[PDB]
């Protein structure tokens, strides 16, 4: 836990 | 110099080659997701698709633990990060293409590090 990833993953805007 | 520079083999020359590479792949923007393991669920049905989720973190950490005793091991993991990215994440989602972007860089790294052998 308490991880600071960057993979937006959740669909929102990536291109 | 003048040595082989095309066949690491040794678990040490490899480990840190792969260690500096992974470092560089990770250093390569495109390796921004592979860096750290995904939430497995925050991820839009990612683990549901990704039956093989590897991250540069576990890579350099496994590599750390002296797991990259093989040129391709290193690969199967890095190559893997790319696989999952390409597995689910679309080639337009900035994710997959990133895989291909760094994987390309990564490709120059290995071949330069005499790693890659396909």
């Amino acid at each position: 836990a308490r991880t600071k990833q960057t993979a937006r993953k959740s669909t929102g805007g990536k291109a | 110099g003048s040595h082989m520079s095309k066949e690491p083999r040794d678990p040490d020359q490899l480990y840190s080659t792969l260690k500096s590479i992974l470092q560089q792949v990770k250093s390569h923007q495109s390796a921004w997701p592979f860096m750290e393991p995904v939430k497995r669920t925050e991820a839009p049905g990612y683990y549901e698709v990704i039956r093989f989720p590897m991250d540069l973190k576990t890579m350099s950490e496994r590599l750390k633990n002296r797991y990259y005793v093989s040129k391709k091991l290193f690969m199967a993991d890095l190559q893997r990060v790319f696989t999952n990215c390409k597995e689910y994440n679309p080639p337009e989602s900035e994710y997959y293409k990133c895989a291909n972007i760094l994987e390309k860089f990564f490709f120059s790294k290995i071949k330069e590090a005499g790693l890659i052998d396909k």
